């Protein structure tokens, strides 16, 4: 109900004064004139009358004296189940082209975190079919997921497999959310989700809903995308008693994109040039998604490291916000082996004796013993020979090299790339082949049997064709 | 003579808004006056110069001028033209050199156009695109044989100086007469060349080079010197993308190619701190990445309700002493969609281009390549990546067999330079080696062979390459014939 | 504690010299056996 | 706070800031006019030599300059809001910039029946029958305002011609055009 | 040099004679990220504990010659320029 | 080739020389008593042009 002008456009940032109200803040603002539609978002209260904005799109063509309405209330955007199957904006508008949104409830972006006596202590696993994760560090049903990893390593080829493994056998609905990232990915998924079914043009039967928000995009608009996303998972956790399924792609974006306009609002930098309000933006966000009491969301995450450093304040403060951490490593994968996950720098929560049993425990701690002294053992070749050793350490390298192999698996969303036909392996099984491994049942055969198979039973079977074709 | 008199036969004044200046020092003018001015909106000053508005302030608006300032002086006149920046665009720019805002600078005369284009547009979303499918071919062996290249897609070439970033991209320009010389129309390709921070003499001998091999039919050069103002450097990709966005919306194909991209960041860096804004790391501006990322979004590939047309990007990037973990490389790296590493190291040891194939990658999956070439690449593969894992130690029934054909097949990915192959002469080439019909010579003769083979292939056997070229894949009859044609030329070969 | 100390597996993680050196040699000592191995199981299978 | 009055004309800086106090404060109880007037005769009082050395020495109390400026505003004549604004100025010793701040208040003054500034140049001195006829068109072109301030001005430099300026508008019509002829060499 | 409290509102109100304490109370001037300058509270102590309009604390650490900056025990969402701001007598204790 | 490109070097310079002198010569016919009677002619000539101009509001 008020009315302002325009009186500074310097970059991305906006100054506003008002002569009759002062809206509070984290309030939206139109902008009259324009043939498309411009949002602003208040940020401070710089006295005089006046407050400093942040644009969610492109400021060119403003005018000094321009009119500014108030709409008298944060961003809300559609919600409901009339949603599924639809691409929208930061802002909550269709970009697919099918006419407009007809729901009957509004939300808005900006929340508070559940307390204390809302919270959950329950635990179990979830069986996801890839024989590293579910030997070295179970996920658990409501729990929160990271994948770390350099550029060029393969974080994205696996959130499409959890999607492909996990999501369709799944009763629930599912949101994905798309921060900075390149278009050309964004068609592709959308393609994919039609053939298989998940997405209908036709039909009322959809099960997953887009949000979208990429590189080409001011930082204004990259900043919120999150926020929108996870707002459309909160409705369907509590205003319905039903499991949810989240997946975000390069939640590192929402940071980067906070420190792009920091020092146009006035602050002094903190260390290696991020914003001074690092830790406290990153829980603000962080603290809704958990599963309440009401209902259950399970999150997967991907997480990007620059410059393989792991050290970093962006990756550094976000180990404390998870419950299981899988950390790709680029050393491995020139090895060939894939997906590269380093075995020895993962950890899950779960992985008690009196959660998941004393069998499953003590094989991947012997696992991890032995890939551990395979290190130690490397110094001594690089001056003396490799024939100099003794033979119990020979036999301890064979079996090491053996293990290090039956790591590696085909997956189905890539078999463009290896030329293979993908493979999922239940618990049991993956328990099993290593036990045996370990116990010396298999020192008779080459290392090449090992690589790239699924279950223990395809190794022998591969080491007889290879005999027979020599 | 009745020439000039036609030319000055053929004058209106009106008003027009007006700001006087405050101030003016190292290429920036703050100007008291002007009201209704839009953002990023082009002026023009008394003499003849023109600018750009960036900071609007309460009490002044500052701005950048495009060229020299030792003219400007307080209290002069600025008025304002009313329309956001923009270039010329067409057909009509092929075959000529012209400077960032579109002016020549050639000595041929005036730029016949009908068109203008804004240079800061949005790249298109997600409906109207598709997947790529065809093919960019290049003419290097070791490119489109391990690294292929699609049409619509972004590729790095990343490297020290003195390594060979410039040529890989000249050979690829001059490989595609062979296309533009024919009769359909969907095998075509244009290419842009864009300069900057470079001296004159090197663009000059650059365009030299390229008239004398019949390319400049079909090409557009924009320079912007090391003497230019930094606003020219700073605008000059984008001026060149939006000539290149005119041909993708029409149903056509195009080629785009950046020099140096580490110079615009300079440039863009002392433009921002003359107007007071707080630096950053190395005191880069704080949305240094946002100013590559709005540049390369814009290369897509068109589905057929858009026309089908294409646009594909090659962007190039130095660093100090081989350090790829540096701020401006990181960046640019997790943009693209793929890399080529160049190395000195592999350069002094006679291995030219100095392409490192552990480290190249490209994120294809050769879904966009011939046939033929498939065949005798995925097997080259396996060879050089367990070459590479043993024969490095600083019996005779593995390890010297392995390194005997190793060794072999590294010679044969050695070129020269200023001459591109066809796809089936490199197909042959690569068939010879593949299949152990060269491991019995001396691996210091290699090229001596290739050579003389090729000329006798080329003039003796026209009719099989057809065969190849034609189908797009081998064929039974066609291997039995290779195989005669190899062993008779090597057995009459040995001179 | 204020000075530099070193680990297990530090001579591979540089990868100078040393560390490509000691990669070639288990290469070919476990390219060796593997023919062996082959030679013995087509043996078994065919004399059962 | 309350919401205050807007001058038209809008300058900034600390004189900017006083001055839109002063003209808030004066347009409240409707004494524009006086204040102006008294405002002229502090400018016309503050220019002995005597009492600006007691104003532009920095070695004397803040206190002692406070009293002096009081009594000098209590026995001169008028007792307006004027003697709270010098005593505001003295307390935070912003005296040096006085004449800024009534210069701006005067050309804040004009702008509110404002005159619409404009300027003729010319080569050679006009007869003042076209000068008059000059006005009677400029005039015309006015319009709705007031009268406008003519700056003639003899600029030998142009070969010939006449250059107007009307506010921000701005036409030229001299030997510019030379340059115009000068670009058939170009094209 | 521009003061903090050299603000047109404020100079004004000097001007036009003039009900106001400005000993145990105050008025905000800026609110932004958690930080508010705050003019009057002349007997405020420092290390002190302060009261403001919606129901939030504040805690006051710098002490200029014209204002006082607080920190703020929440979100500030709920604070905007023209609150009252008042004493409460005490420093921070816990039961 | 040679007799050709020499040619038209004359061409080219033989026009930039006419360009000058035309220019130089037009600074320097404009003379003062010229400049009165013209700028008369144009005081006639931009008051009405004025008004053409404050005929379109
Ligand atoms: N295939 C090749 N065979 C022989 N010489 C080559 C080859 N490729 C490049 N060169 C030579 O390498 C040198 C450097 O090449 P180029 O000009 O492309 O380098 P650059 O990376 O662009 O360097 P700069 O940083 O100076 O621009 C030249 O002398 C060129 O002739
Ligand atoms: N089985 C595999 N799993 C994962 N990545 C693979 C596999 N085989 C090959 N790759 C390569 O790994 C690269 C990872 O690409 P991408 O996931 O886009 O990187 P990022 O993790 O940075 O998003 C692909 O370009 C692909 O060529
Ligand atoms: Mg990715
Ligand atoms: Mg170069």
């Amino acid at each position: 109900a008020a009315t302002g002008r325009i009186v500074a456009v310097i970059g991305a940032v906006v100054d506003v004064q008002f002569d009759e109200g002062l809206p509070p803040i984290l309030n939206a603002l139109e902008v009259q004139g324009r043939e498309t539609r411009l949002v602003l978002e208040v940020a401070q209260h710089l006295g005089e009358s006046t407050v400093r904005t942040i644009a969610m799109d492109g400021t060119e063509g403003l005018v000094r004296g321009q009119k500014v309405l108030d709409s008298g209330a944060p961003i809300k955007i559609p919600v409901g189940p009339e949603t599924l199957g639809r691409i929208m904006n930061v802002i909550g508008e269709p970009i697919d082209e099918r006419g407009p949104i007809k729901t009957k409830q509004f939300a808005a972006i900006h929340a508070e975190a559940p307390e204390f006596m809302e919270m959950s202590v329950e635990q179990e696993i979830l069986v996801t079919g890839i024989k590293v994760v579910d030997l070295l560090a179970p996920y658990a049903k409501g729990g929160k997921i990271g994948l770390f990893g350099g550029a060029g390593v393969g974080k994205t080829v696996l959130i499409m497999e959890l999607i492909n493994n996990v999501a369709k056998a799944h009763g629930g609905y599912s949101v994905f959310a798309g921060v900075g990232e390149r278009t050309r990915e964004g068609n592709d998924l959308y393609h994919e989700m039609i053939e298989s079914g998940v997405i209908n043009l036709k039909d009322a039967t959809s099960k997953v809903a887009l949000v979208y928000g990429q590189m080409n995009e001011p930082p204004g608009a990259r900043a919120r995308v999150a926020l929108t996303g996870l707002t459309v998972a909160e409705y369907f956790r509590d205003q319905e008693g039903q499991d949810v399924l989240l997946f975000i792609d390069n939640i590192f974006r929402f940071t980067q994109a906070g420190s792009e306009v920091s020092a146009l609002l006035g602050r002094i930098p903190s260390a290696v040039g991020y914003q001074p309000t690092l830790a406290t933006d990153m829980g603000t966000m962080q603290e809704r998604i958990t599963t309440t009491k009401k209902g259950s969301i399970t999150s997967v995450q991907a997480i990007y490291v620059p410059a393989d450093d792991l050290t970093d304040p962006a990756p550094a403060t976000t180990f404390a916000h998870l419950d299981a951490t899988t950390v790709l490593s680029r050393a491995i994968a020139e090895l060939g082996i894939y997906p590269a996950v380093d075995p020895l720098d993962s950890t899950s929560r779960i992985m008690d004796p009196n959660i998941v049993g004393s069998e499953h425990y003590d094989v991947a701690r012997g696992v991890q013993k032995i890939l551990q002294d395979y290190k130690s053992l490397q110094d001594i070749i690089a001056i003396l020979g490799m024939d100099e050793l003794s033979e119990e350490d020979k036999l301890t390298v064979s079996r090491a090299r053996k293990i290090q192999r039956f790591l590696s698996q085909p997956f189905q969303v890539a078999e463009v790339f290896t030329g293979h036909l993908g493979k999922l392996v239940p618990l049991k099984e993956t328990i099993k082949g290593f036990q045996q491994i370990l116990a010396g049942e298999y020192d008779h055969l080459p290392e090449q049997a090992f690589y790239m198979v699924g279950p223990i039973e395809e190794a022998v079977a591969k080491a007889d064709k290879l005999a027979e074709e020599h | 003579s009745s020439i000039l008199e036609e030319r000055i036969l053929g004058t209106s004044v009106d008003l027009e808004e007006t700001g006087r200046v405050l101030s003016i020092g190292d290429g920036i003018a703050r100007v008291h006056g002007l009201r209704n001015v839009q953002a990023e909106e082009m002026v023009e000053f008394s003499s003849g110069l023109k600018g750009m508005s960036l900071n609007l302030e309460p009490d002044n608006v500052g701005v950048v001028v495009f060229g020299n300032d030792k003219l400007i002086k307080e209290g002069d006149i600025v008025k304002r033209t009313g329309a956001i920046v923009d270039v010329p665009v067409g057909e009509e720019l092929l075959g000529r050199v012209v400077d960032a805002l579109g002016n020549a600078i050639d000595g041929k005369g005036p730029i016949g156009s009908k068109t203008r284009r804004r240079v800061g547009l949005k790249a298109p979303g997600i409906i109207p695109r598709i997947s790529v499918r065809e093919p960019m071919q290049t003419g290097i062996k070791a490119v489109d044989s391990l690294v292929p290249i699609g049409r619509g897609q972004r590729e790095l070439i990343i490297g020290d100086r003195q390594t060979g970033k410039t040529s890989i991209a000249i050979d690829t320009i001059i490989n595609q007469k062979r296309f533009n010389d024919g009769t359909d129309e969907k095998k075509k390709l244009y290419c842009i060349y864009v300069a900057i921070g470079q001296k004159r003499s090197t663009v000059a001998q650059l365009v030299k080079r390229l008239t004398d091999a019949d390319a400049m039919k079909y090409t557009i050069v924009v320079s912007a010197t090391a003497s230019d103002a930094a606003p020219l450097q700073y605008l000059a990709p984008y001026s060149g993308c939006s000539m290149g966005e005119y041909f993708r919306d029409n149903g056509k194909h195009a080629l785009i190619i950046y020099d140096d991209l580490s110079k615009q960041a300079v440039a863009y860096r002392q433009m921002s701190l003359l107007l007071r804004r707080p630096p950053g790391r190395e005191a880069y501006p704080g949305d240094v990445f946002y100013l590559h990322s709005r540049l390369l979004e814009r290369a897509a590939k068109m589905n057929d309700a858009f026309g089908g047309g294409s646009l594909t990007a090659l962007p190039v990037i130095e660093t100090q002493a081989g350090d790829v973990s540096a701020y401006i490389p990181t960046n640019v790296i997790s943009i693209t969609d793929g890399q080529i590493f160049l190395e000195t190291e592999l350069f002094y040891k006679g291995i030219r281009p100095a392409i490192n194939v552990g480290l190249s990658v490209s994120r294809v999956g050769s879904a966009a390549q011939t046939r033929a070439m498939k065949q005798v690449a995925g097997t080259m593969k396996l060879e050089l990546a367990q070459y590479r894992e043993v024969a490095a130690f600083a019996l005779d029934a593995a390890t010297q067999q392995l390194l005997s054909r190793g060794v072999r097949l590294t010679e044969l990915l050695k070129q020269g330079q200023y001459a591109p192959m066809a796809i089936e002469e490199q197909v042959a080439v690569i068939y010879a080696g593949v299949r152990g019909y060269l491991d019995k010579l001396e691996p210091s003769k290699i090229t001596k062979f290739e050579n003389a083979f090729l000329s006798h292939v080329i003039s003796q056997h026209q009719a099989l390459l057809g065969k190849i070229r034609a189908d797009g894949k081998i064929s039974e009859e066609t291997d039995a014939k290779l195989k005669e044609i190899v062993t008779n030329f090597l057995a009459g070969f040995e001179a | 504690p204020e000075g530099v100390r070193s680990g297990a597996g530090a001579v591979r993680d540089a990868g100078g010299a040393f560390g490509k050196k000691e990669q070639a040699d288990e290469e070919r000592y476990f390219r060796a056996r593997a023919r062996e191995q082959l030679a013995a199981l087509k043996k078994h299978h065919e004399n059962e | 706070f309350a919401k205050l009055v807007r001058p038209p004309v809008q300058i900034y800086g600390i004189e900017g800031r006083y001055a839109t106090a002063l003209y808030s404060a004066a347009s409240k109880q409707n004494k524009l006019e006086q204040v102006e007037k008294e405002l002229l005769r502090v400018a016309q009082i503050l220019k002995e030599p005597k009492v600006a050395a007691s104003i532009m020495n920095p070695y004397v109390k803040r206190s002692i300059k406070v009293k002096s400026l009081s009594d000098m505003t209590a026995k001169e004549k008028f007792s307006p809001l004027t003697s709270n604004l010098i005593n505001l100025l003295a307390e935070n010793g912003r005296l040096s910039s006085t004449p800024g701040v009534i210069s701006a208040f005067s050309t804040m003054m004009s702008v509110h029946r404002g005159e619409v500034p404009c300027s003729v140049t010319t080569a050679s001195p006009l007869d003042e029958a076209t000068l008059t006829e000059l006005k009677t068109v400029l005039k015309s072109f006015l319009s709705k305002g007031q009268i406008l301030k003519l700056e003639v001005k003899v600029d030998p430099s142009i070969m010939g011609g006449m250059i107007v300026r009307i506010g921000e508008k701005y036409v030229d019509m001299s030997a510019k055009t030379k340059i115009q002829k000068l670009s058939r060499a170009m094209r | 040099k521009t003061g903090t409290a050299e603000v047109s509102s404020i100079l004004e109100e000097r001007i036009l004679g003039a009900s106001v304490d400005l000993e145990e109370t105050g008025r905000v001037l800026s609110i932004g990220d958690g930080i508010a300058r705050v003019h009057g509270l002349r007997n405020v102590q420092a290390e002190e504990m302060v009261e403001f309009s919606s129901g939030l604390k504040g805690m006051s650490l710098n002490l200029e010659p014209d204002n006082v900056g607080v920190v703020v025990f929440g979100n500030d969402k709920l604070i905007k320029e023209g609150d009252i701001v008042k004493r409460t007598g005490a420093i921070v204790d816990v039961p | 080739d040679y007799h050709i490109s020499v040619q038209n070097m004359m061409r080219q310079k033989e026009q930039e020389h006419m360009i000058r002198w035309v220019e130089k010569h037009v600074v320097q016919s404009i003379s003062a008593q010229q400049e009165k009677e013209t700028i008369a002619k144009c005081i006639a000539d931009l008051k009405l042009l004025a008004k053409k101009a404050q005929a379109q509001p």
